[PDB]
């Protein structure tokens, strides 16, 4: 678990919730 | 009864897909004269509070536009549209692993500049760490981060050097609107 994939999972996490979110729920 | 002819034709959007888009798009749309501001997106009040918010907002606009047509709108949910096995089986679709990796990497590299500085990684840091950090251990952390990622050594992390960095990673999925389906 490199530091880089734990800084781009909460990324890519932040990223898609903002983009759900963009969806609308 | 929009567009959504060639434009379900360059996302791959099921039918029912961008009706629950264009549907969606139109609650956005305020004053309505089919368009988004940073205005209009910045309604949504879950995004403000998201760390990320403002980058996906700004991903939204091209160069320099100020306003996103419904099918600029899509084509960039596009890019978080789950993979179908259709998909796989052509041209390449907006949501593939590569055009997933390059729209994260857009919102890093914020200069467009083909690389991560460890400034641009610094930026991004700080929007992600709960308990207060020195600006020192962040420095380190976006120091050691670009530093492991770093494989040419230029100092920077490339588009290459960034998907190597996550080929163990499921971006597939970690990047895939669930809601959606
Ligand atoms: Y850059
Ligand atoms: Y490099």
């Amino acid at each position: 678990r490199s530091i880089n994939e734990e800084i781009h999972t909460q990324f890519l996490d932040h990223l898609l919730t903002g983009i759900e979110d963009i969806c609308g729920h | 009864i929009p567009d959504g002819d060639s434009i379900r034709r360059e996302t791959g959007f099921s039918q029912a897909s961008l009706l629950r888009l264009h549907h969606r798009f139109r609650a956005l749309d305020r004053n309505k004269k089919g368009y988004l501001s940073r205005m209009d997106l910045q309604q949504i009040g879950a995004l403000a509070v998201n760390p990320l918010g403002d980058r996906i907002i700004e991903s939204f606009f091209p160069d320099g536009s100020q306003r996103v047509d419904f099918p600029g709108f899509v084509r960039v949910l596009a890019h978080f549209r789950p993979v179908e096995d259709e998909d796989t089986e052509k041209p390449e679709p907006l949501n593939s692993r590569r055009n997933k990796l390059h729209y994260a990497f857009q919102l890093y590299d914020l200069d467009r500049d083909g690389k991560i500085s460890r400034h641009e990684m610094l930026q991004v840091l700080r929007l992600m760490v709960g308990v207060q950090v020195t600006e020192e251990q962040l420095e380190n952390i976006a120091d050691r981060t670009v530093q492991e990622a770093d494989e040419d050594g230029d100092g920077a992390v490339s588009f290459v050097e960034f998907t190597k960095s996550l080929e163990k990673m499921d971006v597939e999925q970690k990047m895939s609107i669930r809601i959606l389906k």
